[PDB]
């Protein structure tokens, strides 16, 4: 039937028990979504050289040994590993990190042996060592010459099994720099996979496979959960599954009895899971993936961004052109640009510009914020520079977004930036985007021919401008019927996007203080022109006049030269 | 040579090559995975695995086991080396020519020919495990002597090897019958020449290699005698005691030294001889217990640089001294304390020799199995150098003894007659009978469907003179 399985032929065939049900293993591809992509790659790497290796015999190719899997945690790894391993239908020995780790000396060593041997006895075989950094740390941190044993043990095993042998290394590590770098070589975990945050769909579907089993009520609205959570790996939402699960029980708790050893059937039916509990779960819920970099997904386009038609264009032809039409660019041997640097007065609107772009060529997005790069420059961060490009190597194609460039711009840092980016593969699609607002304080050197030379100036909006932002940022918000915005954009002359977002925000304020009044005094469901008008009337430019006009003299500048 | 060594060695080592001996586990209840693909506790459990020997009561390890557990440890195949052999029998002494630059060592010496100093430990491997007398008469024969006599015994005992199914990849030793070599036997010791010993054994061991059998160790009496009513005998030898003094020891481990045994993976081809010494001694109570004892390999190789000597204390070693043609380096002898931490304790005074010692386990064969005793005899024809006692072998004996049966018939009775191995041995150094003659003869007495070959040797002229003789001397 399935799952290697051959009502009571059906439950059989999943088409004392207390064993079996702590122990519901065999999690088959349907108990995965939102990573198609990766479990295609692994699919790829691991089943083939197994299920068919007479391709490899005719073609004659040696099928790759290890397959590195990194991301951050709680998005599933392990689970996805059990899940291709379960599908495979094949021998395959766990090996966990810390235990391994646990025992006395001169042990892990045998433990690793034995693993090995093993698998190799009974092939075809697939290896899952999990918390592979563990084991195999880097080098300045643990001097232990236990684990530098361990490590010199591991790197033997990896080096003596690539002979005509169908045994298949699967590994597991937060980060793909805190593995010792002596396993990233030839004849070893090479071939890498990066897992990144679920976008809607995967969040979508993650609540769908964990809901299946709760009693939910009618009123569940599971679009509204995904469209909201935002940076939730599956563990996060796992999480709040549980709570939502254990606010019910505590509201029905007033119709049970804690000192009552037994608890009545009725009453137990009566738990049904209802939006409020998911909000209130939502409320109690701690993501922390968005902590450190990560890969995320991007689904922004040419709406969200308004004007700059000619910047639009000229994005497009500077980049979709070389990843959709490489052919035109090999028959005229022209290299694509490298990166490219916006400049202008803040607030613009450079980063929705960015992740549209990035969503144009269908490619991953990395953000890497100001602050995280001040704090791998102060050497207290776990990530790095070169992590953060062998992560976008990884999840290639991508568009990697600095921000705030100009704070390290004003050494160590810019130096081993320059070097991973002229060390990058030209050919490969990966783009490095740039945010600043004083371009002339960046350092020149990163200006160079092969590194962020285009220079993109990013204005202020314009009526028209202004009229498309507003139109955008209301759409989630109810208004006044009948009510024009454009007497608003032209009383805003010069005003940016975060000053309409503020004045937008100070408005509903405002509505919703006048409900809330009204309501204790006890009707508002728009909001009414008096909001708008006193929200303009108590809002303010953010941009000096000063910095305007060195703005617009450094651009005529730079079009004179 | 590119690999392993090529030599042919005993098939019982062979046989247990052969064979992985990995122990079976079942699905733990604490495994997480599914039915197929084990993880950490259903693997199956290596054969030298220390945690089961220490917890079914077996105090080592099979030595075959040890030989799997060093091979795996190394010796990579299809890359990593050209093979390296994994046993090497460890050589105290100093090389006579070293010659870095300096002159042999009477008046000159380097760094890289110094022996490096030795750390005396208890071994962990023995090679012979079970070491199982056939028969109680083997024995009771032995202990008869000490009654009669009153004096001590010593004498070897010859057998065969087999698989040990009780333990990992363990060995027996079956032994089949005990020849007394002449010795002059006293109160409180033993003496006897080693040349008469020697070459008298040379003969006796062609004679049984004859016949089968092979030398595999010496059993010597330690009683005394009780003042309780019946027999009872002190417990001389116990954990405050001495197991074996100072002499039995070297004793041992120069009978080791010289009957090596063949193997196939060290460089010089031997290592660690399959010989087993028994004492017999009184268990706690007034019986005559028997025990089983074997030096040690670094004690083989200890004695054989001399290094040591007896001590007045039973149950220390004394330690010789430097000297021309003798490099004696430092002894640390290495033990463990009540708070689990080894100590390296310098003894060149004296130092106990419970560090070079391994026990077996004696016993006696199922009295509810099949009967594979080459010999059904040995309480007959008085065995071969019992001068001392009245026992004298003679014509007059075997006129006693093997006439009536012989001048009739009945060869049922005869066959466990001729199967004594005394008789055999004897009837052979009267030379009487041809070569030929007499390979049948230990063919019929020592295997069976015999019929044939019985009737074929009464008919050979060879017997007939021999029982003609026989009835007409007196
Ligand atoms: N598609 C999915 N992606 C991520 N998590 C998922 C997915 N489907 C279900 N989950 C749930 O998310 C959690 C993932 O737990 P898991 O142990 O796999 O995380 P992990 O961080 O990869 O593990 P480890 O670091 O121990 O290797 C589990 O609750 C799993 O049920
Ligand atoms: N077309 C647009 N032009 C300008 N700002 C916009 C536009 N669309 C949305 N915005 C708003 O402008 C803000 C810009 O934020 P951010 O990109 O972090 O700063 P900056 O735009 O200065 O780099 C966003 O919070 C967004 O809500
Ligand atoms: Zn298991
Ligand atoms: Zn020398």
């Amino acid at each position: 039937g399935k799952k290697r399985k051959d009502r009571v032929v059906r439950n059989n065939l999943r088409i004392n028990r207390e064993d079996e049900e702590n122990n519901m293993n065999e999690v088959g591809y349907d108990d995965i979504g939102g990573c198609r992509k990766q479990m295609a790659q692994i699919r790829e790497m691991v089943e083939l050289p197994l299920r068919h290796p007479q391709l490899f015999k005719a073609i004659g190719i040696k099928p790759p040994r290890g397959v590195l899997m990194y991301g951050p945690p709680g998005t599933g790894k392990t689970l996805m590993a059990r899940a291709v391993a379960n599908e495979t239908g094949a021998f395959f020995f766990l090996i966990n990190g810390p235990e391994v780790m646990s025992k006395m000396a001169g042990e892990s060593e045998s433990n690793l042996r034995k693993a090995f041997e093993e698998a190799e006895k009974n092939a075809p075989a697939i290896i899952f060592i999990d918390e592979i950094d563990s084991i195999a740390p880097k080098r300045d941190k643990t001097n232990g010459e236990v684990e530098r044993r361990v490590v010199s043990q591991l790197l033997t095993l990896m080096d003596g099994m690539k002979a005509r042998s169908n045994v298949v290394v699967i590994a597991a590590t937060n980060r793909p720099n805190s593995i010792d770098p002596a396993l990233r070589r030839f004849g070893r975990f090479d071939r890498e996979v990066d897992i990144g945050i679920p976008d809607a769909t995967g969040r979508l579907e993650v609540l769908r496979i964990h809901t299946k089993n709760m009693k939910l009520a009618d009123d569940v609205d599971l679009e509204a959960l995904a469209a909201e959570t935002h940076g939730y790996v599956g563990a996060d939402i796992a999480s709040l599954c549980s709570e939502a699960a254990m606010q019910q029980i505590r509201e029905k708790m007033d119709l049970i009895d804690l000192d009552e050893d037994e608890i009545d059937a009725e009453v137990l039916d009566s738990l049904g899971v209802t939006m409020d509990n998911f909000r209130f779960a939502l409320g109690n819920s701690n993501p922390s993936a968005l902590r450190e970099t990560v890969v995320e997904s991007v689904n922004v386009t040419w709406d969200d961004v308004g004007g700059l038609d000619e910047i639009k264009e000229e994005l497009k032809e500077t980049v979709e052109y070389p990843v959709l039409h490489p052919d035109q660019y090999t028959k005229f041997g022209l290299s694509p640009s490298k990166g490219v640097l916006f400049y202008g007065p803040p607030g613009t609107g450079k980063t929705l510009l960015a992740k549209a772009v990035a969503t144009e060529v269908s490619a991953n997005f990395i953000s890497v914020k100001g602050p995280e790069l001040l704090s791998m420059w102060y050497g207290e961060s776990e990530s790095n520079i070169r992590d953060i490009f062998d992560k976008a190597r990884a999840a290639a194609p991508t568009v990697v977004f600095l921000d705030e460039l100009d704070s390290i711009a004003k050494d160590r840092v810019v130096n081993q930036l320059l070097t991973e980016m002229d060390g990058m593969n030209a050919k490969k699609n990966v783009f490095v985007i740039g945010a600043t607002n004083r371009p002339d304080q960046i350092d020149p050197a990163i200006l160079r021919p092969g590194r962020l030379d285009q220079l993109i100036y990013v204005p202020l909006p314009d009526e028209n401008a202004r009229l498309s932002i507003l139109n955008a940022q209301l759409r989630k918000t109810p208004l006044e019927p009948g009510l024009e915005l454009t007497a608003i954009a032209k009383a805003t002359q010069g005003f940016s996007g975060a000053d309409l977002l503020y004045i937008v925000q100070r408005a509903a304020k405002y509505a919703i203080k006048d409900s809330i009044e009204a309501h204790r005094q006890h009707p508002v469901p728009y909001i009414t022109k008096e909001h708008f008008a006193e929200a303009m009337k108590t809002a303010k430019r953010s941009v000096s006049d000063a910095e305007l006009r060195r703005y617009e003299a450094y651009s005529q500048q730079m079009k004179a030269s | 040579r590119y690999g392993p060594l090529r030599i042919k060695e005993l098939a019982v080592d062979e046989e247990l090559e052969k064979e992985d001996g990995l122990i079976p586990r079942q699905k733990s209840k604490l495994c997480k995975h599914g039915d197929r693909g084990m993880c950490e506790y259903c693997s199956p459990l290596p054969p030298w695995d220390k945690e089961y020997h220490e917890k079914n009561k077996i105090k080592h390890i099979s030595f075959h086991s040890y030989l799997k557990k060093l091979n795996e440890n190394a010796n990579k195949k299809e890359n990593g080396s050209s093979y390296i052999s994994p046993l090497s029998e460890p050589d105290f002494r100093i090389n006579k020519r070293c010659h870095n630059g300096h002159e042999p060592w009477p008046r000159g010496i380097c760094s890289k020919c110094q022996p490096s100093a030795i750390t005396l430990q208890q071994q962990e491997f023995r090679m012979v495990d079970h070491v199982e007398f056939q028969k109680s008469e083997i024995i009771n024969e032995f202990i008869q002597a000490w009654r009669y006599t009153g004096m001590q015994r010593f004498g070897y005992m010859y057998g065969s090897y087999s698989k040990y199914d009780n333990t990992p990849l363990g060995i027996k030793a079956v032994v089949e019958a005990i020849y007394e070599p002449p010795q002059h036997d006293e109160q409180d010791g033993l003496t006897m020449d080693v040349e008469q010993v020697k070459n008298e054994m040379l003969q006796i061991d062609r004679q049984a290699q004859e016949m089968g059998l092979s030398r595999i160790g010496l059993i010597f009496t330690d009683l005394s005698d009780a003042g309780a009513g019946d027999g009872s005998v002190f417990c001389k030898r116990h954990k405050d005691s001495f197991f074996l003094s100072s002499l039995e020891v070297i004793m041992a481990a120069r009978h080791q030294t010289r009957h090596p045994n063949v193997s196939k993976y060290s460089e010089q081809g031997f290592f660690s001889s399959k010989f087993v010494t028994c004492v017999i001694s009184g268990n706690l109570e007034g019986e005559i217990d028997i025990s089983s004892y074997q030096v040690s390999t670094e004690a083989e190789a200890l004695v054989t640089a001399d290094m040591i000597s007896g001590s007045t204390f039973p149950s220390m070693a004394y330690i010789n001294d430097t000297t021309d043609e003798r490099y004696v380096p430092e002894i640390f002898y290495m033990k463990s304390n009540e708070y689990g931490i080894t100590v390296k304790e310098n003894a060149k005074p004296a130092f106990p020799v419970d560090y070079l010692l391994v026990t077996l386990t004696h016993g006696f064969p199922n009295t509810d199995t099949e009967t594979n005793s080459k010999f059904v005899s040995s309480t007959g024809f008085p065995w071969s150098n019992r001068q001392a006692m009245g026992q004298s072998q003679d014509y007059q004996e075997l006129k006693k003894y093997l006439f009536n049966v012989a001048s009739s018939g009945d060869f049922n009775l005869l066959h466990e007659k001729i199967s004594n191995f005394h008789l055999l041995l004897y009837i052979n150094s009267l030379q009487i009978l041809s070569p030929d003659e007499w390979k049948l003869l230990i063919e019929s007495a020592v295997k069976n469907e015999w019929e044939e070959s019985l009737l074929k040797l009464v008919s050979s002229a060879g017997w007939q003179t021999l029982v003609m003789i026989l009835q007409e001397s007196g």
